[PDB]
């Protein structure tokens, strides 16, 4: 579920 | 295969994409999202589910998830992706993924052709049986996201007959549908043996694992307890066996001496004897990797004058007869099998649309190719070909749609 956005 | 895209990112969104994994997870770095309409989306060379290994030469394969991010996030606006898609698949299905998918506008579109006068089934069809299983999945989702309504009840609604059954078909996932198939084969006064056995006989472990798991959230209850309760004898032992879905795993090594063992151990407790074992040959033919039957049937003719079928033949009778049939022509050749049940449903009288139906749908992006190179090879014809012959309409087309072509 970890989701980061680049 | 590794491939290589350059993205130019734009103050807004960047590169316009959500990142999921690292070591940390014990995952690779994956494109999680596609922002539409932003940097990423304008190349249209990057999908989710993709790994990237590299960005402006600085490695990502053993990288943690922070340890991508500042990469990411560092980089200049013009960034070369190394990027590889680490989603698994099959080569040798007919239905592969639709190049130019938009879900909300296929979701509208389909809309459309619901509430279009008399319903428009060539769109229906042309989209979903055009559309791979999880963009299915994508088109219900927008199309509950616009309407408010799910699409498999207003398709069951504007559809009928065998185009019904297809549709609603290809909108379940291979888990769902399974599932759903072992409890209609149940469901009601007796079992469609037939149907179970054909599932049963012919998924792999992990398909099983997830059926089993799906097939409690669905109906509340175990799979093996629905087994259970519908079959009786040595029927319900190999079945219930066979749907543990708990087979060895083809390992790297060849076992030549238990090879021959269970080879004479099959010779020992079916036609050497008067009666049969029957509970050896379950134990054999449940647990054994698929790779080592193989050659356990070849061994087996060493020893015995008739082949693992025949021996079937001449010692059981009844579903447990069919059953082992088909356990074994799913062990020696999967695809061979399909295209035969193909065959059987549609050389005679009429259709046999439900083995049909369900072959087309479930296999369509597993092995339908290989299953078209044994039906041609065998029969002379195509499966298309024989499609043609035994449906018709918007039906047909659906079932051609599926079967991908000819030859
Ligand atoms: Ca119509
Ligand atoms: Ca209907
Ligand atoms: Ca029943
Ligand atoms: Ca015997
Ligand atoms: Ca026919």
């Amino acid at each position: 579920f970890r989701e980061t956005e680049v | 295969q590794k491939r290589g895209v350059k993205v130019l990112k734009q103050e807004l969104g960047g590169l316009g994409i959500s990142i999921k994994g690292g070591k940390e997870n014990k995952m690779p770095i994956l494109i999680s999202k596609i922002f539409k309409g932003l940097a990423a989306d304008q190349t249209q060379a990057l999908y989710v589910g993709d790994a990237i290994l590299s960005v402006n030469g600085a490695d990502l394969r053993d990288a943690t998830h922070d340890e991508a991010v500042q990469a990411l996030k560092r980089a200049g606006k013009e960034v070369l992706l190394e990027v590889k898609y680490m989603r698994e698949g099959s080569a040798y299905g007919s239905v592969k993924a639709y190049t130019n998918f938009d879900a909300e506008r296929d979701a509208l579109n389909i809309e459309t052709a619901i509430k279009t006068k008399g319903v428009d089934e060539v769109t229906i069809v042309n989209i979903l049986t055009n559309r791979s299983n999880e963009q299915r999945q994508d088109i219900a989702f927008a199309y509950q996201r616009r309407t408010k309504k799910e699409l498999a009840s207003a398709l069951k609604s504007a559809l009928s007959g065998h185009l019904e059954t297809v549709i609603l078909g290809l909108l379940k996932t291979p888990a769902q549908y399974d599932a759903s198939e072992l409890k209609a084969s149940m469901k009601g006064l007796g079992t469609d043996e037939d149907s179970l056995i054909e599932i049963i006989c012919s998924r792999t472990n992990q398909e099983l694992q997830e059926i089993n798991r799906v097939y409690k959230e669905m109906y509340k209850t175990d799979l093996e307890k629905d087994i259970i309760s519908d079959t009786s004898g040595d029927f319900r032992k190999l079945m219930v066996a066979l749907a543990k879905g708990r087979r060895a795993e083809d390992g790297s090594v060849i076992d030549y001496e238990l090879i021959d063992q269970d080879a004479r151990d099959l010779y020992d407790a079916g036609v050497k004897r008067k009666g049969t074992d029957v509970p050896k040959w379950i134990s054999i033919m449940t647990e054994r990797s698929v790779p080592h039957l193989q050659k356990v049937f070849d061994r087996y003719k060493s020893y015995s004058p008739y082949d693992m079928l025949e021996s079937i033949r001449k010692e059981v009778k009844g579903d447990l007869e069919n059953a082992f049939l088909n356990l074994v022509q799913c062990i020696q050749n999967k695809p061979l099998y399909f295209a035969d049940r193909l065959y059987d449903s549609m050389k005679g009288k009429g259709t046999r649309d439900k083995v049909l139906i369900r072959i087309m749908v479930s296999r369509s992006e597993v092995d339908m190719l290989k299953i078209r190179s044994e039906f041609k090879r065998k029969y002379g014809k195509s499966l298309y070909y024989y499609i043609q012959q035994d449906t018709k309409g918007d039906y047909q087309k659906a079932l051609l749609y599926l079967c991908g072509g000819d030859d």
